[PDB]
This record gives C-alpha cells, sequence and structure tokens, in this order.
C-alpha cells in the first residue's frame, strides 16, 4: 500500500552498501544511461 | 525610496540571499498583512510584531503542514509574532539559494517534537505524517519510520542526532522540501 510504497523508496536512498544505485539520478547521465546502470548494479548486489 | 537607509538595504542583503529590491519587496509583502501595525518607514529600525495568524495565511505557506512550527522557530518567544528581520530571516533560509545545510539546521528543531536534541521514532512519525499529507495512515508511517530509523542510525543509539539526520536528508531530500519556500 501507500506505506510500502514510501518504504522500499525511503529503503533504497539510505541503504550505505548500494550507494551507487542510490546516486544514478545524481549524474549528469540520461535516462536510458541511468537504468541500464541500475540494471547492473542491481545484478552484482 | 525612503523606507530603508542605504546602509540598512546594505546589512540586509550581506546578511541574506537577498538583493535590495527583494528586501523592498518583502517590506510590501510584510506591510500588507497588517498596514496597522507594520510602519511603511523603517529607517529608524520600529520594532514591530505581525502576529502569526496573519503570516500563516500567505499563499506561500498556508498549505506547509509545518507552517506553525516553521513560523514559530524564527521567533523569540517560540508563537510567531515575527518581527520584519524574523521574516527576512525566515525566508533567506527558505529560499531557493539557502544551502542544505542551514535548512537542515532550522528542520531539525522543527522536527525534533520532544525537545531533547535528537530525533527519535517518534519525532520522526509525527514529522512523517504531516509531510505525506493524509497519504499514508498511522501504521503506514510506522511501517516506514521503523525502517528508517535503523538504517539512518549510524551511530547505534536508536536515535538520530545532528550529523545522523544531515546524512539522512542528504540521501533523502523529501525530508527538506518543506523547507524549500519561493516568496
Ligand atoms: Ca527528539
Ligand atoms: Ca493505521
Ligand atoms: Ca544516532
Amino acid at each position: 500500500g501507500p506505506g510500502s510504497e514510501e518504504l522500499e523508496r525511503l529503503k533504497a536512498l539510505l541503504d550505505e552498501n548500494r550507494q551507487m544505485i542510490a546516486t544514478v539520478k545524481c549524474k549528469p547521465w540520461k535516462m536510458e544511461k541511468k537504468i541500464e546502470v541500475l540494471k547492473e548494479a542491481k545484478k552484482f548486489v | 525610496q525612503t523606507i530603508f537607509t542605504e546602509e540598512q538595504l546594505d546589512n540586509y542583503q550581506d546578511c541574506t540571499f537577498f538583493n535590495k529590491k527583494d528586501i523592498l519587496k518583502l517590506h510590501a509583502r510584510f506591510y500588507e498583512l497588517a498596514p496597522n501595525l507594520v510602519p511603511m518607514d523603517y529607517r529608524k529600525s520600529p520594532i514591530v510584531h505581525v502576529p502569526m495568524s496573519l503570516i500563516i495565511q500567505m499563499p506561500e505557506l498556508r498549505e506547509n503542514p509545518f507552517k506553525e512550527r516553521i513560523v514559530e522557530a524564527f521567533s523569540e518567544d517560540g508563537e510567531g509574532n515575527l518581527t520584519f528581520n524574523d521574516f527576512v530571516d525566515m525566508f533567506s533560509v527558505l529560499c531557493e539559494s539557502a544551502p542544505r545545510e542551514l535548512k537542515a539546521n532550522y528542520a531539525f528543531k522543527i522536527y525534533d517534537f520532544n525537545t531533547d536534541n535528537f530525533i527519535c521514532k517518534e519525532d520522526l512519525e509525527m514529522t512523517l505524517a504531516r509531510l505525506t499529507k493524509s497519504e499514508l495512515n498511522e501504521d503506514e508511517v510506522v511501517l516506514v519510520c521503523d525502517k528508517v530509523i535503523e538504517e539512518a542510525d549510524l551511530d547505534g543509539d536508536g536515535k538520530l542526532g545532528f550529523a545522523d539526520f544531515e546524512d539522512m536528508i542528504a540521501k533523502a531530500p523529501d525530508f527538506l522540501s518543506t523547507f524549500h519556500i519561493r516568496i
């Protein structure tokens, strides 16, 4: 529900071991590159 | 323009993120809240207070879920009856140019509902419930704050100090969304 939505979102940002995934949105990268980077990072964590 | 001396406008521009032209605009907005209270001529530095109840009706604040606690934070007695200087201070912290760490300094105190100079689970539930504007019910807020408080508590004491809080909001900037108000 609405709580679970907010939860996995906030938990994503605050995980100290998964900050690569958390900070693609801070990069001057195009959407397509950001999406391919998150896909790859999520495989190897 | 005879509302302020040149030295007054120099000081305002040097002590805030506003230019002199902005300061005159802020005086007009302050004056329009209560023309019987607010002098048009500030050159002798009059001391006047405009009640919180009027300030929180401005369109820039009236929808903010922390409007009362934000206005109170810039008042001497915590009642939010601001002088012009307080009013300018508050919109300078809230403006686009103000650094994250300045906003964070005030946000930490406004979110510290039990005034013990830490953010605990219960402070965070009261903060998130207001931030999410009825989108989340009571237990949905609990669900979120349960996970946030452990993740964010780096030191290990069950509560968030100011350093923990600043690291939190760097990763979750939506906690400072209520401190971005243009005027
Ligand atoms: Ca507290
Ligand atoms: Ca509930
Ligand atoms: Ca802590």
